[PDB]
């Protein structure tokens, strides 16, 4: 088609794998961000870890 | 200009998949289409699915349930045979069964269409080709995507529990109890989006190569080709991030 | 560090300061009738000479 | 009708069988010519590294899966040093051989089959017909040649890569000794498992090309056929090589499962 053999797929195309590479990104930290998910952190002082992870 | 070449090509394929994202929320649906492909891909990708997944799942049962009687666990078995089949093997036999058949399919259909000047016939008359062929055949290919994943866990499953059950004489209580031991809500919720993506993303691959096909005498073919490659490529590599992301969530954790 | 017996611990196993990792293990070798195990930790922690 | 179709399939079978003798004395050129093809691809796929990349980026998937998902269970369980002995029986014994089957069948497969179909259709078989040579001696029978001769570099590539990808993302991404999970693998891994996964590998390439030498050979309509034949001969590809691991695993650790842990 003329749409799809037009003169812009550079543009497109970055544009797309950007977006492609920021929903993998966000996605695998959805759980984790801070803006969305922020909790207060407290801390605790203890002889040893004991096996914690 | 060595990246610039099949840049052009990424960016064709996402400005058509934007195009066709725009056509489904804005235009009206084709429903007939939509039927005719959703049954086109069923029956070129049901048996090959069963005849593919039932010696997978055999297979892997065999290996897990010889390995863990070495180990001496071998009423934990089915937790393994869920957790495989669940969130691998289904998906998996899905991109395989998907790609190979219904993917190539649709490349070769839109590529009859295109070297048979359709497409150019369809587009005099004022039509849009986005629309009235690559929603149909994208909503189709999702749809039986998920139906497929959906069967396909079902049958290992139980072909899992009678080849260790009659063969393997493992206990059938050890296995039927077990199943939902490292198995639950977001391994069937992981394995529904794999599912659906895997078919989204194979029905725009296909849909993308057969409307650009380069006619010829082994242009279709290339086509063809070259279609189903990408198609493994991006499926692994989704599946790979989806694994990542749904082990993230766990059941045992 | 000598020890008399070095069973399960391999080269780039780690190495702890109270459960926290600081360095790896470099190496494992026979030495007479005892093991001798040189292993290093990252030079940002301290550790008491004995 | 299905007993004709399987007798021309078999005299297909036979008949680039009987011709490989033939084949490696009198065509030892086009034997090169297809070796180099098929290990370096063709057309728009040979510019990224051909069927070498396809078979390497696969393979680093499948071990890439195989760590994750192993590390994530049994970090869970408790039991997390395991993964290098459970990495190496999930790569040898089930996933590295079907894997490497099905990315060999999409590449090589399906680019014999669109060469043999184009072949079909621009009369060049014709051509080769009408100067005298046998066509299933020149084509097929060079072709099963070249790709007996190109599996076991691809074989041992993809198992060379999927080790490295399982022992990449345990040892660093999860961050677990080299040392242990070294141990725990070179423990539990018998050569004699890699020496028959090879021959399965070997079996298994010599049937998907057959299949796929059938499926282009005998192309009809044109160029719009050959691409529906290169999909028919993907099933059939797919379903002959997970048979064909089946059976070999089925045969060989039927009676002796070939792995010692407890007493």
């Amino acid at each position: 088609m003329r749409t799809l053999q037009g003169s812009d797929r550079f543009r497109k195309g970055l544009m797309g794998v950007i977006v492609v590479a920021l929903i993998i990104g966000v996605g695998s930290t959805l759980t984790s961000v801070p803006m969305l998910f922020a909790v207060p952190t407290y801390y605790g002082q203890f002889a040893d870890t004991g096996g914690l992870n | 200009g060595q990246l610039e070449k099949p840049l052009a090509t990424v960016g064709g394929f996402f400005k058509m998949s934007v195009m066709t994202g725009k056509a489904l929320f804005t235009r009206p649906f084709q429903w007939k289409e939509f039927v005719l492909q959703s049954w086109f891909l069923i029956r070129v990708a049901f048996l090959p699915t069963l005849a593919v997944s039932i010696p997978l799942t055999v297979l892997i049962i065999f290996t897990l349930n010889i390995l863990l009687a070495e180990f001496g666990a071998a009423d934990v078995s089915g937790a393994g045979a869920a957790l495989g089949a669940v969130t691998q093997l289904g998906p998996l036999v899905t991109v395989l069964v998907v790609a190979g058949a219904g993917s190539t399919a649709i490349c070769a259909d839109l590529g009859a269409r295109t070297v048979r000047e359709e497409i150019d016939a369809l587009e005099v008359l004022g039509i849009d080709p986005i629309e009235r062929l690559v929603v149909p055949r994208v909503v189709a290919s999702t749809f039986v995507a998920f139906m497929l994943n959906g069967a396909v866990i079902t049958i290992g499953l139980v072909g899992g529990f009678f080849f260790g059950v009659y063969i393997q004489n493992v206990s059938a209580g050890a296995y039927v109890s077990t199943l939902t031991l490292l198995t639950g809500f977001p391994e069937v919720l992981i394995s529904v989006v794999k599912a659906t993506l895997f078919g989204m993303i194979a029905g725009l691959v296909g849909c993308y190569r057969g409307l650009t096909v380069a006619g010829g005498s082994k242009g279709v073919g290339t086509a063809v080709n070259e279609t189903l490659v990408l198609c493994v490529v991006a499926l692994f590599a989704v599946n790979v991030v989806l694994t990542t992301i749904g082990v993230r969530f766990g059941t045992g954790r | 560090a000598y020890f008399p017996e070095v069973l399960a611990l391999y080269p780039g196993d780690k190495v702890l300061i109270m459960g926290v990792r600081v360095g790896s293990i470099d190496s494992i070798e026979t030495a007479g009738d005892k093991m001798k195990v040189v292993f290093h930790f990252n030079n940002k922690y301290k550790v008491p000479e004995n | 009708r299905f007993l004709d179709s399987m007798g021309h399939v078999a005299w297909f079978v036979v008949q680039a069988i009987v011709h490989v003798p033939h084949a490696f004395r009198h065509y030892r050129r086009e034997s090169l010519r297809l070796v180099a093809e098929i290990g370096m691809g063709t057309g728009a796929m040979a510019v990224i590294g051909g069927t070498v990349a396809i078979i390497g980026f696969v393979t680093l998937s499948a071990g890439s899966l195989i760590a994750i998902q192993g590390f994530a269970s049994l970090g869970n369980i408790g039991v997390e040093a395991f993964t290098g002995f459970f990495a190496a029986l999930a790569n040898i014994r089930v996933v590295a051989p079907v894997v490497t089957g099905q990315a060999l069948a999409a590449t090589v497969g399906a680019g014999a089959t669109a060469e043999l179909g184009a072949m079909r259709i621009s009369e060049e078989v014709d051509a080769l017909e009408v100067m005298g040579i046998k066509s299933i001696s020149y084509l097929v029978s060079t072709r099963i040649m070249a790709g007996a001769i190109v599996i076991i570099p691809l074989y041992a590539m993809a198992i060379l890569l999927s080790f490295m990808s399982a022992q990449l993302v345990t040892t660093i991404f999860y961050s677990q000794s080299v040392g242990t999970y070294e141990h725990y693998f070179h423990t539990f891994l018998r050569v004699d498992d890699v020496m028959w996964s090879f021959l399965e590998v070997i079996i298994m390439s010599v049937i998907v090309m057959l299949n796929h030498c059938y499926f282009g050979y005998f192309a009809s309509g044109g160029a719009v056929g050959v691409g529906e034949a290169v999909g028919r001969s993907m099933r059939t590809s797919l379903i002959a090589i997970v048979l064909v691991v089946l059976l070999a695993s089925l045969a060989l650790y039927g009676t002796d499962p070939n792995f010692n842990l407890t007493v």
